[PDB]
């Protein structure tokens, strides 16, 4: 949220004088805080054209992240610590299995006030057991894929 | 006294009796043989407690540098029969001053966790990550030494 102001008096406002000076303009209009704002920006010169000299260099500088990723790609974690992650979603997955029976076995509505209050349908179980499924299975391609592909490298 | 406990190396009571013997009960304290705690006569109740001692030191230093010895080569170190160790092992293992399984063949005392998947599959994550480690920070250091002023 920027905005441009050179900052000319109010009489050119009100005669109709300013759209003549402004003129190579485009112009814009954005309200952050209401009618207040809006009447002090008619006053100045209101929001007169920003242009940005980028280009593809500068672009690349602000993309980056991390070289690091060069070691990250490759790290997996102690075998202990992958039994830990499987343990700890698998219980949790029981919890919200005993709604889920409900979940298909109803689901006529569809009006989501009602919903939610008849089927547990706020805090789904459909919504989260997919999550669930789908952390587990990524977690443990990644992990397990990594190791075997350091083995062979290696040695 | 102290040189020979802190170095962890393999060894046994009969010798260690005899030569502290002489020293420990020799020794002058302020000025007098007198220091009692394993030295002189009041000191001979402290001393027996010195052989218990030895034997729970050599088994640890063994469990913990090998992963597997003969129970034939133990009991010479620690001055035992089988039958005897076998009875002061199952009390050790109780309080947890050491981990170690003896069997009544004499053929291995494991001080691992039998061999079961689980131990492997730990070892083998812990290998492939402490690689990736090292490669990155020899290659920060090999920069600096190949370029450097650029007079070579």
């Amino acid at each position: 949220v920027i905005d441009a102001f050179r900052l000319i008096n109010a009489n050119m406002m009100v005669l109709g004088h300013e759209p003549r000076q402004t003129t190579s303009n485009l112009g814009h209009l954005n309200k952050p805080s209401i009618q207040a704002l809006i009447h002090g920006l008619n006053r100045h010169y209101y929001s007169i054209t920003i242009n940005y000299r980028k280009n593809e260099l500068e672009q690349k500088m602000l993309l980056n992240l991390h070289k690091k990723s060069w070691m990250e790609g490759l790290t997996l974690q102690d075998y202990s610590e992958h039994c830990k992650h499987n343990e700890s979603v698998v219980k949790e997955m029981l919890e919200l299995a005993k709604n889920y029976n409900k979940a298909v076995e109803e689901e006529d509505k569809m009006t989501p006030e009602q919903l939610a209050i008849k089927n547990v349908g706020k805090q789904d179980p459909k919504r989260h057991l997919e999550e669930h499924v789908d952390v587990l299975m990524t977690s443990n391609i990644v992990q397990c894929l990594a190791a075997m592909l350091d083995t062979v490298v290696f040695k | 006294l102290l040189k020979l406990f802190t170095t962890m190396e393999l060894m046994r009571w009969s010798t260690l009796v005899e030569d502290y013997g002489v020293e420990l009960r020799k020794g002058s304290s302020e000025t007098p043989a007198t220091d009692v705690f394993s030295s002189t006569e009041e000191g001979e109740k402290r001393w027996k407690d010195l052989k218990n001692r030895v034997v729970e030191h050599n088994i640890r230093i063994m469990a913990k540098y090998y992963t597997r010895i003969t129970m034939k080569r133990m009991a010479q170190l620690l001055d035992l029969s089988v039958d005897e160790s076998e009875a002061f092992l199952s009390n050790l293992v109780v309080n947890k001053t050491i981990f170690a399984k003896v069997d009544r063949l004499a053929g291995v005392i494991n001080f691992q966790r039998p061999k079961d998947p689980n131990n492997l599959l730990n070892d083998w994550s812990q290998k492939l990550n402490s690689l990736m480690s090292l490669v990155n920070k020899t290659t920060h250091l090999i920069a600096k030494e190949e370029m450097i002023h650029n007079l070579q």
